[PDB]
């Protein structure tokens, strides 16, 4: 059920196929280890704001920002 | 008098063709359109255009008064009917002549005399045209149909004498069938075809549809301008045609060219026309019909005979005698493929849709005639034809090589079409032939053809991997050009975007109510399955119905589809009566 | 040996036309493209396509090894001469044949012999063709010109004898400039082409340019496939062609049809090609040229004769002996317009850039062949012709009526184009004469047509790879995210 | 895996390019 690369017009020889795939694999740049980054809420912007003592954003912005995981 | 400004009482590709023919002949041209058609190419191509209003043909193109009012308001002195609608309507041809407008067609008497199958039988017998065994006059009853079976045997074909459309022709193998066929076919004859007249003929197992183009002036001179074989009929309507008729003896070819003129003279026919024959396995030519409409298939015979075949209608409507004295040479060969909004993989069913791209083939030997373009919309109001691909060359082999290439150049996107079928038959040995006869025949597509066309998917994502975005690029390798399609989030190496947090792929559900087998709701409403016109209604409020009983007939693209009760009960409310346009999902009735 | 794959070393209408002829014949077609046109219709229609790189023919199509290497890497069997470019380079044709590739055309020595107009004079003197008053051999100095010019007399034209291409010409109603005109004709040909040879002749001001067209077997069987009129020209440059050549008398036809087989079999020509002649205002013939290639306006020959000339060229080049003997009868009448990206309201000055609409007409006896499709882009480095409109009918007047419609239906936008010229001329009584004779001549468009047309108002990233036994350049697009 | 015109094709790569 994976999405495969497709070649739509012409057929390359095995040498041309290897060169095409090899250069595209080289173009596959990135982190080399893509995973969920370490959470660190220290000094998050939502703690910096002034909230009125009765402001509903204390629920729907501040708390949800801290508690969401 | 002579034509000066011609109004085309028709839509689409034939309206474009007739407007072009008139503008070529130096006439001014007037289009009329129904509201569904207000922006189709022909409306923009005519020198002037007028709105009929109306959603349906019956609200529009069929309204005699609106067509005569259009001629009066435009001042167009002549009317060309094209084909369908009022082209075969004797009463319209009368009304326009009585209105004093130059009718580009045969006389009302000729149209009425050709328009009945039994009078056509008698006058063709008087011409002694070649004809199939059968009862020469109407039969009374099933036991009188048996009187023919008691002489000419089987198989027996039966027709309602005012039946047509591919609806009214039946075949029987037994005597016990006959009461069921008669108490059905006469019920259809009276209620749907309006006339209980029926008659009987010898059936042909695998005949060829062979026809001859006829041209006749008001002075009785008659020419046979060529011939076609059209035996690729999907039912009884045509899909692929060619000129000349291949693979026939010169004796048959001359018999055709002789008999057609005699039929025309005995009818007194003048104008353009065509005579339809069936050529049987015994080689018997047998007359069926002369149609009074200029046929769709005229352009293949133009590409063979060199002449313009529509223009002759204008000249004969002026009453000028034929400019050409002789039967032209049918030089080379030509094929035509009808291009239609029909899904061959769904079993040749029509479907509406947008034409999001229309790149017609061009170049050598290729002619395109179309009523549609990139950006057109096709609704359920009118028949499926989009266009015609006409191909010509030095011989049937060369013209088929042209066809094989042209149909591979053809692309149409946004709706299902028969092009995948044409692409098969143009490479099927059964249609290439052996050089002495066809295996193709009037029943071939429905039975012997191996249908390899997959149902039309459109652009829909259907499997789990189809949901993934793609970017398609050109990459050049060793100096080659590759067009390459890369997923948007494939993993190679350390690449970024090889995954996304919280994002899932799964097979999308089709845009269908319930599951694929949950074809209908448990609720009580009978909902219209398709866009169309409600052409019949079969029940009254409070009438008892059972599941499978008919409730309405919907005409979609001039295909009548029956819509039936999904449960037993009574139609406790009814929303429509016949002639209403109806949208998909509309409540027709509630069964409780 | 045999053809199964063919490379079409051209771009524009002939590239599509030959790709079509190959794909009709069942032969795999290989296109070659430059940086402006790696996404042109021919690149989409060919079975395979290969980069040449560079921006012009001089960086590309004129470099033989690029084409020969493309043919080797494609495994092609054959190479097709279109128009322009290398289509008439005998040395390339021989390098191809030496590479074992089938050149779809006449032998290289026959090409070398036919291509030069002095040798064409010698060939005409062997073929016993009617010849014009003019110098039989090139002049050698300005004194030689001055000596000849007093004998052959006024009015005079001075013409480059090689590579003349419709531009190497001067006209003189007065003789006093001619010494500097000869110096220019010598110097300019030395500077541009490296052959300075020229000839000088009487200026035939209002003739009809005419040609016949033959199919010619490798075995030397020859048939005249048709004849055409080219006289609608701006400044030695074409605008519309007619098929057959209209109203030529029977004697002119008979003389041309015998001379066509004579000239072809005396040159040993094979393939399919035109033989080109001039008809004076008295109607008398004189010989003028033989194109070595298939003429550009070959389509209305093919589709007026019923002979598939480009496929007949494939047949000949495959070595099939010719199937045709009797010269096919032209049935009806036909027109082939050429549409350039040039402003006919401003002397046909080119106008490059995009073409943004191209709803070409289609219908009864109408066809289009194009290098453009909607959204194509033109640069000043290539021939300004966008497309060709073909129209045909059972009579000349019927085909004119059809053209008078079709040229009004044909709608093109985004650049200046000659469509309004075609619209006017197909509508002008100078051209629709008495139905027996008409006024138009090879200077009518400049000197007698009362024109009423209103004026107009990132590279690849290249990564060079070593792989196994090969080294491959690979070109990425401007970027990819992958 | 790569598809080419309707072929399935397998290509093997170093788990090392980055």
């Amino acid at each position: 059920h994976e999405a495969h690369i497709k070649v739509l017009r012409g057929e390359p020889t095995p040498e041309e196929m290897a060169a095409l795939m090899a250069v595209l694999a080289s173009a596959g740049g990135g982190p080399a280890e893509p995973v969920k980054k370490e959470r660190n809420m220290w000094g998050h912007p939502v703690d910096k704001l002034r909230y009125s003592v009765f402001s509903w954003q204390r629920v729907t912005l501040l708390e949800r920002t801290h508690m969401r995981r | 008098s002579k034509i000066s400004k011609v109004l085309v009482a028709n839509r689409g590709e034939i309206a474009v063709r007739v407007i072009r023919a008139a503008k070529d002949a130096g006439l001014a041209s007037v289009a009329v359109y129904a509201e569904p058609d207000a922006d189709a190419p022909h409306v923009r191509l005519a020198d002037e255009a007028f709105a009929l209003g109306g959603q349906t043909s019956a609200e529009s193109y069929l309204v005699f008064e609106k067509i005569l009012d259009a001629a009066e308001k435009s001042g167009a002195n002549a009317i060309h009917p094209g084909y369908g609608f009022l082209s075969e309507n004797a009463d319209f041809a009368q009304a326009v002549i009585d209105a004093g407008l130059i009718w580009i067609g045969p006389s009302p008497q000729s149209i009425r005399d050709l328009g009945d199958k039994v009078t056509a039988r008698h006058i063709a017998a008087r011409a002694k045209a070649p004809l199939v065994p059968g009862t020469p006059d109407p039969v009374k009853d099933a036991d009188e149909v048996v009187a023919f079976a008691k002489e000419h045997g089987v198989p027996v074909a039966i027709k309602a004498a005012f039946g047509g459309g591919g609806r009214g022709m039946k075949v029987a193998r037994t005597l016990e069938e006959i009461p069921e066929l008669f108490e059905s076919a006469t019920r259809e004859a009276i209620a749907a075809f309006g006339r209980g007249e029926c008659f009987v003929e010898r059936y042909l197992d695998k005949p060829r549809h062979v026809e001859a183009q006829v041209i006749a002036d008001q002075h009785g001179n008659v020419v046979v301008a060529g011939t076609r074989d059209c035996s690729l009929q999907r039912r009884f309507q045509k899909l692929v045609e060619e000129a000349p008729a291949p693979f026939l003896t010169d004796a048959q070819r001359k018999e055709i060219h002789e008999s057609a003129k005699r039929i025309c003279k005995e009818a007194g026919y003048y104008g353009a026309g065509t005579v339809e024959y069936l050529v049987g396995q015994d080689g018997l030519i047998s007359f069926l019909e002369v149609n009074t409409r200029l046929q769709v298939e005229h352009p293949v015979t133009e590409e063979t005979s060199g002449i313009d075949l529509v223009r002759q209608q204008f000249k004969i409507a002026n009453g000028e005698p034929l400019d050409i004295t002789e039967d032209p040479t049918p030089r080379g060969h030509s094929f035509e493929f009808r291009i239609n909004g029909e899904d061959a993989g769904r079993g040749f069913l029509p479907a509406p849709g947008p034409v999001t791209k229309f790149v017609a083939p061009t170049g050598p030997g290729v002619r395109m005639d179309s009523g549609v373009e990139t950006g057109s919309v096709i609704g359920g109001q009118f028949d499926s034809m989009l266009a015609k691909l006409i191909v010509t060359g030095a011989t049937r082999e060369e013209a088929l090589e042209r066809s094989r290439r042209a149909l591979a150049e053809f692309t149409v996107e946004g709706l299902a079409t028969v092009i995948p079928f044409h692409r098969a038959v143009v490479s099927d040995p059964a249609f290439i032939g052996d050089g002495e006869k066809f295996d193709v025949h009037t029943r071939w597509i429905e039975t012997e053809w191996n249908n390899t066309v997959e149902p039309f998917t459109g652009g829909d994502p259907i499997e789990e991997e189809d949901t993934v975005p793609r970017q398609t690029v050109v990459v050049e390798v060793g100096g080659r050009r590759l067009e390459v399609s890369l997923p948007g989030d494939l993993a190679i190496g350390g690449g970024g975007g090889a995954a996304a947090p919280g994002v899932v792929r799964k097979k999308p559900k089709p845009r269908k109510r319930g599951g694929g087998g949950a074809k209908a709701a448990s609720g009580d409403a009978v909902t219209a399955p398709m866009q169309g016109t409600v052409v019949k209604v079969a029940v009254e409020e409070g009438q008892e119905v059972s599941a499978g009983d008919l409730v309405v007939v919907l005409e979609a693209m001039k295909m009548e589809n029956p819509v039936t009760a999904h449960k037993d009960g009574t139609i406790t409310g009814l929303a429509v009566e016949a002639g209403a346009a109806i949208t998909q999902g509309t409540v027709i009735a509630e069964i409780k």
